[PDB]
């Protein structure tokens, strides 16, 4: 639903990342293949050692795609239905999977903005990245 | 379980430098803020309102130190996991009636509570480390029921 | 989010039920406390018996609701806000339940109307029955 | 792995009465199409666009009756289902990588057909118990992972 202080914490920690949010991008992917090795499966030609520009590239790929959905909030199934298609009818991926990608994206953003990571905002980032995976995973329900 | 030497010791590593009267109760507070419909079974605790309430409450920071307890303990039993929470998994089971579920939601609270403290000490390959500590001792408590 | 032919099919066998939506409820309710024993938590006072009135009522209850919701579809947040507080905010009821009930609802759904019960239909009451409980968990997300 | 007396005889009761050649056609085809995402792992059995390419779709049938097998096996070996399955718990889960939850969705359509063909023979009571048969034979599977 997201509740107006929801979107407006949701900003703020976003905010604080900026330039950042590249690198908080890669990391996450790399937390996750890691942690859930069954996700590599979706990613078979990738290089994924620690370095690599493609995770690294990638990284950044989906980094751009929350910032765009945090500009427009008040309607993401608009802004997203592009990649909805893709995820969702292309590459059919398993709706679990969107679940471990939002772990591990708050997993890094409370190791690198511990001054921000409040339980009031980690709470609105949960329902936030809970609503976007509904989006990409619209066709399926 | 699982856990190759470098975990092994990488996870005992981390713990040592763990604050003992902290975590256990920002675990317990956060799983109650993040996920409302857990406090159902806290009612005796009190005023869990606002999540000032929740982690400005003595008895949920006193009962959870008695949870990281149970972490400490089991991470000291790797090889035999499935049993060292044998009567907790009674207990949760059909004593307070849990779904199973819940335990991987707080075991993934825990993740995010120590990547808070150790910062930048929390890599990925810690990480790695530690959620399968956290799913072993999932896995153990719902052991009763199947 | 509802195709448009999902709301429809939903309303042509949801339309076949008729008087008979009073008990196929009941009929749900029993076959859930029976094989998910678990969900008897929430319903301590309860007689739970076989013929059982409250059960019988109250399987009614939830029968015009289903009914209504089908009726104000294109608009439920609106048309349950008064049972999300309850469900959500009062009782607190654990997410999962509501996916068990769900199934149950559509056994019963399926041994009655088996002339209705296509692959199509099947995948549209599904559908539906997820948005609808969604809005009850409403305040969760 | 929990039937009593008549749930053990009521289960098998029904299963003789089953039309060995249809149902298993028809509960593979179900998940198919309520739970797209399944297709992901069936893309070489071809056309699977409508509803109705899925249900007309001579492999997807001539593979279906390969799972009822499965069941007929494993609801004949209920004391050692937790190894009957062992090998096609190998094979889903390093083999093909198909998340457990599916087991689970798999499980229950197949209840919807069952509770299709035989109208008002499949009871609450009937339901109930084919429920935990579904159960076990899920959480046999998953078991090569945890
Ligand atoms: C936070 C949710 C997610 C977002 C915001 C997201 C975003 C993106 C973006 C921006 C691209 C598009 C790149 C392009 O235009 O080519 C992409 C591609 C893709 N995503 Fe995601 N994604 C999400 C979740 C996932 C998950 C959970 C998986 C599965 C583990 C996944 C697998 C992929 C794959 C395989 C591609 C294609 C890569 C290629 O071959 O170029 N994504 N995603
Ligand atoms: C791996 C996770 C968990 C561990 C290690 C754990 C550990 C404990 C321990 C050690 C106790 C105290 C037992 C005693 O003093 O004899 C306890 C009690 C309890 N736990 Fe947790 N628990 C876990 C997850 C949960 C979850 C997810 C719930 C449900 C939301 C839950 C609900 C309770 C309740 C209601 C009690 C009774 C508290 C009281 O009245 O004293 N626990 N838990
Ligand atoms: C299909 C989804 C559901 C719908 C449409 C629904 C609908 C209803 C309705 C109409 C009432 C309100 C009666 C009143 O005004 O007092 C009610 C009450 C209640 N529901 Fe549900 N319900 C649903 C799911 C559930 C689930 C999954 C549970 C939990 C197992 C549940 C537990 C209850 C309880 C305990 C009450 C209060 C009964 C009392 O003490 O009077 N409901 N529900
Ligand atoms: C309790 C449920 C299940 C049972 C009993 C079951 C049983 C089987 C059996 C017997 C085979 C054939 C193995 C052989 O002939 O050697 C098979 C293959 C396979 N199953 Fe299922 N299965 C189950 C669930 C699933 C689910 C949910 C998926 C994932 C959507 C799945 C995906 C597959 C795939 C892709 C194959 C390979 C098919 C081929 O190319 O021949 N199965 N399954």
């Amino acid at each position: 639903v997201l509740s107006p202080a929801d979107k407006t914490n949701v900003k703020a920690a976003w905010g604080k990342v900026g330039a950042h949010a590249g690198e908080y991008g890669a990391e996450a992917l790399e937390r996750m293949f890691l942690s859930f090795p069954t996700t590599k499966t979706y990613f078979p030609h990738f290089d994924l050692s620690h370095g690599s520009a493609q995770v690294k590239g990638h990284g950044k790929k989906v980094a751009d795609a929350l910032t765009n959905a945090v500009a427009h909030v008040d309607d993401m199934p608009n802004a997203l239905s592009a990649l909805s298609d893709l995820h969702a009818h292309k590459l059919r991926v398993d709706p679990v999977n969107f679940k471990l990608l939002s772990h591990c994206l708050l997993v890094t953003l409370a190791a690198h903005l511990p001054a921000e990571f409040t339980p009031a905002v980690h709470a609105s980032l949960d329902k936030f990245l809970a609503s976007v995976s509904t989006v990409l995973t619209s066709k399926y329900r | 379980v699982h856990l190759t030497p470098e975990e092994k010791s990488a996870v005992t590593a981390l713990w040592g430098k763990v604050n003992v009267d902290e975590v256990g109760g920002e675990a317990l507070g956060r799983l109650l803020v993040v996920y409302p419909w857990t406090q159902r079974f806290f009612e005796s605790f009190g005023d869990l309102s606002t999540p000032d309430a929740v982690m400005g409450n003595p008895k949920v920071k006193a009962h959870g130190k008695k949870v990281l307890g149970a972490f400490s303990d089991g991470l000291a039993h790797l090889d035999n996991l499935k049993g060292t929470f044998a009567t907790l998994s009674e207990l949760h089971c059909d004593k307070l009636h849990v779904d199973p579920e819940n335990f991987r939601l707080l075991g993934n609270v825990l993740v995010c509570v120590l990547a808070h403290h150790f910062g930048k000490e929390f890599t990925p390959p810690v990480q790695a480390a530690y959620q399968k500590v956290v799913a072993g001792v999932a896995n153990a408590l719902a052991h009763k029921y199947h």
